[PDB]
């Protein structure tokens, strides 16, 4: 994705200092919590009724990691965005038949759970920045969709 | 037809048998086989010279199974069509048989003044079925009660061909809306993003209580008491000819752009699927509890009058 | 569509936001329009620039709809009442705006008070900021 | 090959129907209709591209109704042959079907001694059927029983062309000989002016009691008493095998060269024509009181045995 | 037919002297009792039942007058007999269906008529010639047969 | 087939002939000689012109063949039985030659007894001499 020579430090340098592991944990329950539907997907993972469940949920914290560490893969590279998240399109439309809207959704819990944890540190202009890093792996899983 | 062989002091007699396509019916009076006259006819007993014609069989999906979930992986809801009006907002059609679609009297005026003509409203539109295929519509009828049925038909200038992906629902030969009965609704309305769906999705929505909904809405039920107590800004359009329906399991709703897509039932004991409603009143979003169907047992009548010319 | 519960969480929440409001009305507004570079359409006449005083002024009198509507959970329509037409008629501003403006809110809440917005909370805010949204876009047209 | 009209949306199935020429009958196990394969080939249910065949429609003629008289006027008995023999005699022959022809023994050896092989008689004879129609024989067979059945079979080498005036009689499915039956014995055999008859007549005729009838030829009944009653100079052949007629109302009889023709009966049943009998004394005249004529269900057995080589 | 002079003479002489009236009542009555197929024919003349009925009848007696005063016409030409009988040659074939061999036998029952009228003046040669007469009627008769 | 009653009537008619039988027989054959020359075939050695004896002759011998035939009626076959295979096989005539003959007898008998020859005896003669003509042709190859 198009993203400036500043831009690009200012999401390198922030992702240094958060917790990816725990930021996972957290966007995804907080996505299951806020957007009851994206539940569906996961009926295997136990005991998702209330809010406390689904944060104390073990599966989801695991699962959670998972997705945010293929976030960071996708910063590795970002001029290829299309082919690092090629494979797992595939699995996310044709196998799991998840709506591009829950993409955009959780990519923008995960920006709501970094301002959490970054207070300050994330300003306007680098949420700005971020917002073209998530927007970007939005569109490269909804791409394998006809 | 290659000739077939002569025999000794015998002579042959030419005969046919009409099918059809498949997802076509054959519709004569009427055997289907016809055959040859000395006068160079091709005959039935029963239907004289004219020939069989083949017709579309409706709501049988190839493979059978808005704010939520559920994207339509397989394209299970054939009948469904996207409508833009000419200032460019979506809104849904639900393709009812080869030339005609049913949709909601209020997305047919989306572009404009609420008395604009049918007229100058028709070439305004673009309609989409299927795939991208787009139909072009030849006329548009507006339902006569203005104020309590929001329905209108689109007629199409020429049938459409019916395949995996472009069918016809059925229209109901009973009443199935009675409450807790989950319908699907297919849209192309907006999502929880408020942008217009990229892909079409469908909900399951269970029919809710009548009086519960015209509380809801309405005072209610005694008609100077009624007030517009309706969550979102505007009201439903609610009488005995409309029903209405929850949120799903999930809590996923019905949105802009939502309103003339079919309230689909699947009858268990046809394996069909049914048009139970057209939804009216879109703006539900997740803000308001219920969204409104015109049902289509009370437009029945007016649908195959109005197609008869 | 706003239980007790929500409503409960929705007003403690922005109770505490308190003197912040006009304060985090504006960082919403510019976080709108740096992330969501085409929201700045709406606001040809206004000076988009950081710092810009003319938008610190527009997020105060955003900052305080909501405090209207905050107060008033029970009738949102009511509260919102002139600032439905002015949206959806005068400004006629498309829907997928006001998810945009909703998440930048949702942002500056979290970065501003990251202890008192627990995913319950984070979900009551989000229906309320919905709920705001679909009053403000329901006559669309 | 014919072009049936074209169904929008629709593909037609071919199919024909096998007919016969007039005088002949469809012969086939199932109906006469055969539908196109995918196989490209005409295949019928129960046949399977095995084709039906056209025989001749035997026993009923166009138009229905010998020392005396009955001129045949209509040519109401179209299974009548005239055989003559080498030496220019005249007898019976009635064909059976499209290829054979009844006849009896002493016909056939009219121009020959007794002894001579059937291989040596046949390119002897000649044989007309219908107006003057000559056919071409192939062929012909005695009865086993030299002494007992006076018969042969004549085959044709080469079908006949079946019309109104030539077509084979049935044969009986069932015995018609019973005392008081009248028949119809049409013949070309000598008249009572004792010259062959110029043109075809027939005689009707009433079955006799065969016990009263052998006591006329014979003693009898006890063998070592028999002596040759007969008053004309010879014995007819009389057995099990045979039956006898008298004379007419009018006191007409059957005489030289009348041998070899039907008693044709007319079951009313059925409305066709059988052949109950072949005249094998035909030297009756007037003189004796009785003709003989050897009983065709006694030779039906060999007669199909026969023809199937 | 082919008839000598002499013949000629002979056939007309008798002729003169013998009631063809009474000899066609007599022959055709003959005819009806010697050869019983021949009532076959005349079913509609009433009472044929024994031999004094069919002479007896009065409508036999009328008949045999016609076909016997058609020989006397027979005889005023003899060198187009086939023409003379022609009309009544279709009545008897394509109407009546009479065998030719009837008229022959007619012929000659009318030769033993004339014998047994004329006696001693129906001699030898004059019957030969009147066989000639009357097979030269019987061929015209059966003429128009195909 | 020579009923008692026709029986009677050939009986009663041959034996009012009597003595001019051979007579008859001869006049017979020259009325048939006559009538029907075709009949001269089956004679070539015998001289046929008018009172020829040799037919004077052989119409004695037919005369009383006819006069044993009258007194055997009962049984042809046996009474004619030599005459059989004599014209059939030796002589092999035609048979319609047999009623050629019969015909010119009833002429002859018709003739010469015109008060004798009434419908029903005419009528057992010609059945008579059909008899005769049968058993002397019945074995005609
Ligand atoms: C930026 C967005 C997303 C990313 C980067 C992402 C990434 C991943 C990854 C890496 C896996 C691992 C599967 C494997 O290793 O084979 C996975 C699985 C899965 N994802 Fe996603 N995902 C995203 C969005 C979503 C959303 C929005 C949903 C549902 C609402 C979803 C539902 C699932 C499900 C149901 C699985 C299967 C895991 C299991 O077996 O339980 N994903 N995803
Ligand atoms: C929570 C959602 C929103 C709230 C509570 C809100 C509230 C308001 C208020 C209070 C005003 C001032 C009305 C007045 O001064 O009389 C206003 C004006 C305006 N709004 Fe919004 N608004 C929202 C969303 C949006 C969005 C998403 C856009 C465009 C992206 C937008 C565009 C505008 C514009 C262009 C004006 C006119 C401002 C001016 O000319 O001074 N609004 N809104
Ligand atoms: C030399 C032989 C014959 C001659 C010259 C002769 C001549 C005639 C003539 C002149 C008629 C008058 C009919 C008319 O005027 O239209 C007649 C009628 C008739 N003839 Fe002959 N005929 C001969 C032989 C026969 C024979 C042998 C038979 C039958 C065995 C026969 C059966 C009839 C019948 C049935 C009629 C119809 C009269 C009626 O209405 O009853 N004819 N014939
Ligand atoms: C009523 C019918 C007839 C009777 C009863 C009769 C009887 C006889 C008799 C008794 C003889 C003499 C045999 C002998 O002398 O041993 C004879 C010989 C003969 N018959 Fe006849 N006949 C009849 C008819 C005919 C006819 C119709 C023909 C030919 C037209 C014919 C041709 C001859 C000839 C050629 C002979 C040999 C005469 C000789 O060579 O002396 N017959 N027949
Ligand atoms: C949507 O509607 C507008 C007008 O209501 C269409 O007008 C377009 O305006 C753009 C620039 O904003 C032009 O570049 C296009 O050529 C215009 N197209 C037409 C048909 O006027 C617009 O096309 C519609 N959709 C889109 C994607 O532009
Ligand atoms: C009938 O049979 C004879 C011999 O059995 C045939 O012989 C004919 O004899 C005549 C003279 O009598 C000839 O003019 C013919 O040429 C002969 N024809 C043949 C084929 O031999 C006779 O033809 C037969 N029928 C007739 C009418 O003559
Ligand atoms: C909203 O969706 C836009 C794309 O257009 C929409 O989806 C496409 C395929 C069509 O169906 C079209 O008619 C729809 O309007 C995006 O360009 C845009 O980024 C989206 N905005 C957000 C916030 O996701
Ligand atoms: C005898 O028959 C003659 C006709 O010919 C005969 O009958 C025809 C049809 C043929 O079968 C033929 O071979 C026969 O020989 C007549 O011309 C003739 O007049 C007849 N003579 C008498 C007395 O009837
Ligand atoms: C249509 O609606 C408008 C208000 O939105 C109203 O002023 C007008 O009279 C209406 N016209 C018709 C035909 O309903
Ligand atoms: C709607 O109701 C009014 C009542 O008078 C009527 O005139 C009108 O025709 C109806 N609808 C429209 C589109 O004009
Ligand atoms: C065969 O013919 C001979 C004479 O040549 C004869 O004696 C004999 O009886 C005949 N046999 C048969 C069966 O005709
Ligand atoms: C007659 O049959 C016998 C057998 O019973 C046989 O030996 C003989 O050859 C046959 N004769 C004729 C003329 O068929």
């Amino acid at each position: 994705v198009h993203l400036s020579a500043e831009e690009k430090e200012a999401v390198l340098g922030l992702w240094g200092k958060v917790n990816v592991d725990e930021v996972g944990g957290e966007a995804l329950g907080r996505l299951l919590v806020v957007y009851p539907w994206t539940q569906r997907f996961f009926e295997s993972f136990g005991d998702l009724s209330n809010a406390d469940a689904v944060m104390g949920n073990p599966k989801v914290k695991a699962h959670g990691k998972k997705v945010l560490q293929s976030f960071s893969d996708g910063l590795k590279h970002l001029d290829n965005l299309k082919g690092t998240f090629a494979k797992l399109s595939e699995l996310h439309c044709d196998q799991l038949h998840v709506d591009p809207e829950n993409f955009r959704l959780l990519g923008n819990v995960i920006v709501v759970v970094l301002a959490r944890r970054l207070g300050h540190d994330f300003n306007p202009n680098v949420q700005a920045a971020f917002q073209k890093v998530v927007a970007g792996v939005a569109n490269a899983l909804a791409h394998k969709y006809h | 037809c290659p000739k077939p062989p002569e025999i000794p002091k015998g002579y042959v007699e030419h005969m046919v048998r009409y099918h059809c396509q498949t997802y076509y019916k054959l519709r004569t009076a009427g055997d289907g086989v016809y055959t040859l006259d000395s006068n160079k006819q091709w005959t039935n007993k029963v239907t004289g010279e004219k020939l069989p014609e083949c017709e579309a069989v409706c709501g049988k999906p190839k493979n059978p199974v808005i704010m939520g979930g559920s994207l339509d992986a397989k394209g299970s809801f054939p009948w469904q069509a996207k409508m833009i009006s000419h200032h460019n907002l979506t809104s849904g059609a639900t393709l009812i048989n080869e030339q005609w679609l049913l949709t909601t009297a209020k997305n047919l005026r989306l572009g404009h003044k609420n008395d604009t003509k049918a007229k100058d409203i028709a070439p305004t539109l673009r309609l989409y079925v299927g795939k991208k295929q787009e139909v072009e519509i030849e006329k548009v009828i507006f339902h006569p009660d203005n104020s309590t049925v929001d329905i209108g038909l689109i007629k199409l200038k020429q049938k459409v061909p019916v395949n995996e992906r472009v069918m016809p629902i059925c229209l109901p030969s009973k009443d199935y809306v009675n409450v807790g009965l989950v319908g699907y609704v297919s849209g192309w309305g907006r999502n929880a993003n408020l942008n217009f769906t990229e892909h079409l999705k469908y909900v399951m929505l269970p029919v809710a209580d009548q009086e519960k909904c015209v509380q809801y809405y309405e005072g209610s039920t005694v008609p100077e008491k009624k007030t517009p107590k309706s969550p979102v800004g505007v009201q439903p359009i609610l009488n005995e000819h409309t029903f209405c329906a929850g949120l799903s399991k999930y809590q996923e709703d019905t949105c802009y752009g939502d309103a003339g897509s079919a309230f689909a039932v699947h009858d268990k004991d046809d394996d069909t699927w049914y048009a139970a409603g057209i939804l009216s009143f879109d703006k539900s979003c997740r803000t308001a509890e219920y969204g409104v169907y015109v049902r289509v047992t009370s437009i029945l009548d007016w649908i195959q009058t109005t197609i008869a010319d | 569509v706003l239980s007790a519960a929500d409503k409960a969480n929705v007003k403690a929440a922005w109770g505490k936001v308190g003197g912040q409001a006009g304060a985090h009305g504006a960082e919403a507004l510019e976080r709108m329009f740096l992330g969501f570079p085409t929201t700045k359409t709406y606001f040809p006449h206004f000076n988009l620039s950081h710092g810009s005083d003319q938008v610190k002024a527009h997020g105060q009198k955003v900052a305080d709809a909501l405090t209207k509507a905050v107060g008033h959970l029970d009738d949102l329509p009511g509260a919102l009442s002139a600032l439905s037409d002015l949206h959806a008629h005068k400004l006629r501003v498309d829907p997928v705006n006001f998810k945009l403006l909703s998440h930048c809110l949702l942002v500056t809440l979290a970065a501003h008070h990251p202890d008192d917005f627990n995913p319950s909370v984070h979900a009551s805010l989000d229906k309320f900021l919905a709920n705001v949204s679909t009053v403000l876009t329901s006559k669309y047209r």
